[PDB]
């Protein structure tokens, strides 16, 4: 295997650095922003508008958050690499956890005319002792691949969110009528800076790591993450969570 | 209502600028650097330009060389909004036909005072 | 050149140093970030209601924050650069003199963690003009500096490391002296590579990622100039920079 | 000239608050947590503490416990600033001798009002 696993090693090597590189001149935007509206109110104190004054002060805490989500990025990288992503259990509502979910994306899914559901198969004070964010994050990673990866001219886009009940754990099923993942692939998704070798035509940015870092929260909470897809006709993406 | 022609590198400069000019009233136009802007003038003709200096692919004085040399671009007034230190700089553009001369970063009080002022 | 096994151990020990390196600077990224988000945040719900003092002072430590966060952007967007092989200069006719000499205050603190006594001295009367870039330079000098700080005797009675300033007609020589460790013969060209470190007896406690002198190394080399070293081991060593006239 | 302890964990509220307090004309001594702020009480009387609840070592509601036991030092005002924004929390913090709690992000006028609302008592 040596004379592979060096092929293999220096493979991953490459897209380490490639990632490294977007994410370093990506925080660079942020900051300068920052940087610009905070010496220009200083500079120009006591001189400028209340409203104006309150849409600078925006500007840097916009900003401040996408700088943030960055800086997230390179962290959950980090720790994917050394293995030392953590969990933090409370109970939490995940009914009211999903809907929030689902509307923190709308508006995202409509810039791409998809439709964005929520439907419970089971009475909606759904318990789990879970970690809210990192859940959440699962659930907004999965969203955001319904949106990203949906038919270019389709006329009834979507990406549904079914919360059921199964064995004696909780089922989260994200479907989407997409462009479907081919059988060949179906493995590799799941694995570090993986993308479809097609990337749907290259249209679509993206660094491979965020169903890498999925399925590592969904395991590191006892359960497991699977997929149902069918060539041309969409997705359903499966995660099983226990409780306690 | 006016049309202003907003010529910075600066993603948020263009953003503070614009902000403060469509408030009062203004609509705004952007250039990323001085060729974009005179690719855009071929376009339309602005009732005022505010220019940076340090651009890519063409810098300030660049453009407002070949501002006073056409027909049409010769009589819209110019704002220099730079961040250069040198006053050496401001004797060059005054004298190539900045009706002023700013420095970063920019004060919207006195800047909205100065462009009433040259559209009035 | 070289075994395909041997090609696969020096892989995976650059891999554990960037790892860690990125491990680290993602933290050291962080706290800047707290301290604008906290202050933003404060600032923008008391809006109509702060004291215009306070309102100063809060946007202060934002832009001192905001300045602290880009210096260390800079540090992952020089070992970005460095694997890419693309760095950037920017030359501009300083004054060499109080350049390394803000260096040397910039590193007093830590030199005296090590009972080091810093050292500048200079051939010529200051000032030294050159037409180099100061940011980098003054990097240059800290990495260095730094170097000797770090790698000094562990027990020894009189530590120093000292910068000299020679001005000649070709150009500029800066040398950092140090009465350190020593480098070993073997490893004298291998230091400049990236993510080299010589693995001794007496350099295993020091911590290091092997970039200091891998960036040095190629900013020097941009400004057209030469980068050596010359040292015994168990003696000291000395570092020579030699920056040109254009 | 009043003196004021200021206990939280974070660096940049301490810094955001201590400031505040200063130009009011007050003196501040700072902790980083619920331990050593107890270790300075044995140093000196505050005329009030400001308290965070979140802090590795001792927390808050372990530093009011002990706050409120000792003879010297249950009748100093003490002012919660925290960012668990729960009813319960408040309540809590109030019945083991909190004289307000306050929801981060700071809001400094309100703090002022409040600090010398209890300091001129
Ligand atoms: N809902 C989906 N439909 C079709 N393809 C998908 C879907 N979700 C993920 N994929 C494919 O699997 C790859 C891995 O997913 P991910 O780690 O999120 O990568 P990226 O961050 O680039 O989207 C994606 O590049 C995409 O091609
Ligand atoms: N003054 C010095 N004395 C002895 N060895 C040195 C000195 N400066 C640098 N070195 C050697 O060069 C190697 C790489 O240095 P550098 O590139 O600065 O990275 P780091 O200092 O983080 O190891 C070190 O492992 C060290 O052995
Ligand atoms: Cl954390
Ligand atoms: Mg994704
Ligand atoms: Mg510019
Ligand atoms: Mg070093
Ligand atoms: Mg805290």
């Amino acid at each position: 295997t040596e004379s592979k696993e060096l092929e293999r090693l220096k493979r991953i090597d490459r897209m380490k650095t490639e990632f490294i590189a977007n994410i370093s001149h990506e925080l660079r935007t942020p900051l300068t922003a920052i940087k610009a509206y905070a010496e220009t109110i200083y500079n120009s104190l006591g001189e400028l508008d209340l409203s104006t004054l309150k849409e600078f002060l925006e500007v840097i805490i916009d900003q401040s958050n996408h700088l943030e989500n960055l800086l997230n990025e390179l962290l959950d990288f980090s720790r994917l690499e050394r293995k030392s992503l953590q969990i933090n259990r409370e109970k939490v509502d995940l009914c009211d956890l999903v809907e929030s979910a689902v509307n923190a994306i709308k508006e995202f899914a409509s810039s791409h005319n998809v439709n964005v559901l929520f439907e419970s198969n089971v009475p909606c004070p759904v318990e789990a002792y879970i970690d809210p964010t990192r859940i959440r994050q699962v659930l907004l990673n999965l969203l955001n691949n319904g949106v990203k990866y949906s038919k270019k001219d389709a006329p009834d886009k979507y990406v549904k969110v079914i919360l059921d009940e199964k064995d004696g754990g909780v089922l989260i099923i994200v479907e989407d009528n997409g462009i479907g993942i081919p059988d060949h692939a179906k493995d590799r998704i799941f694995e570090q800076f993986y993308r479809v070798d097609s990337s749907l035509t290259y249209e679509v940015p993206g660094t491979g790591l965020g169903l890498a870092i999925t399925k590592e929260i969904v395991e590191l909470h006892g359960g497991r993450i699977w997929v149902e897809s069918e060539v041309g006709k969409g997705s359903r993406f499966f995660v099983w969570i226990p409780k306690d | 209502s006016k049309k202003v022609l907003l010529v910075d590198d600066s993603a948020p400069i263009r953003k503070m600028v614009s902000f403060v000019l469509k408030k009062e009233g203004y609509e705004v136009i952007e250039a990323e650097n001085g060729q974009i802007a005179l690719e855009k003038l071929s376009e339309f003709t602005p009732d005022l330009i505010v220019l940076d200096i340090m651009m890519p692919v063409m810098d300030g004085f660049t453009v407002l060389k070949k501002l006073q040399e056409k027909e049409e671009w010769k009589r819209i007034p110019v704002i220099v909004l730079t961040a250069k230190g040198g006053e050496e700089d401001e004797s060059l553009a005054l004298s190539l036909g900045a009706r002023k001369v700013m420095r970063k970063p920019f004060s919207p009080s006195q800047f909205i005072e100065e462009v009433k002022h040259l559209l009035n």
